[PDB]
């Protein structure tokens, strides 16, 4: 079949043939995280969350702003299932810049504390946000 | 996707205050305190002008308090 990357949120890994599917992990009610001491960040894996404005995928609770539009361009990169997030709204802090989440999966086979959006960090200047999440559901056995 | 506001007045201004300065508090309106920090900034400024994150970030409550 033509590329082992898929518009779906499901990658194959060339090197074990293992199919890694995210869409277990979505949903419209997402998951939610803390962010701010007053506020939570909204999130829905590969759809949109019905607690934002129709087509949101990442949006922080508060005024409900979006940083990311639920899209679904999962890609692996060494181990890693990238989920990138773009098209948000316009980030506050330079006039015309847009947010954007990047959702990191990481194989965790133990599982534990880390099955849960682990925010990096924000880098300030680009409105780019990270996102870390440990689950053996991301991983290839090895 | 077209809005009304480029600057939400309110919504973006108070959100940006508490989204990076929810830890160390936020107050960009003081009417008054025995330090004379009686000086609100950013409200009519951000609301009607274009502003930059620096500005919102290095004000946030009290410039030199978290030294």
């Amino acid at each position: 079949m033509k590329s082992n990357e898929h518009d779906d949120c499901q990658v194959t890994n060339p090197s074990t043939g293992h199919l890694f599917d995210l869409s277990s992990l979505s949903g419209r009610a997402g998951f939610t995280a803390a962010y701010s001491k007053s506020g939570v960040v909204y999130m829905s894996i590969c759809g949109e969350n019905e607690n934002c404005p129709p087509g949101v995928g990442a949006c922080f609770g508060q005024t409900r702003i979006s940083v990311g539009k639920a899209n679904k361009r999962l890609r692996y990169v060494d181990q890693v299932l990238q989920l990138v997030y773009k098209d948000g709204s316009p980030c506050p802090s330079k006039s015309g810049l847009s947010y954007k989440s990047v959702i990191s999966f990481v194989c965790r086979p133990e599982a534990g504390p880390t099955n849960r959006p682990m925010l990096i960090s924000l880098d300030k200047q680009t409105c780019t946000l990270f996102f870390s999440w440990h689950t053996p559901l991301a991983c290839e056995p090895e | 996707a077209y809005r009304p506001s480029e600057t939400l007045c309110g919504g973006e201004l108070v959100d940006t205050l508490q989204f990076v300065c929810g830890d160390r508090g936020f107050y960009f309106s003081r009417p008054a305190s025995r330090v004379s920090r009686r000086s609100r900034g950013i409200v009519e400024e951000c609301c009607f002008r274009s502003c930059d994150l620096a500005l919102l970030e290095t004000y946030c409550a009290t410039p030199a308090k978290s030294e």
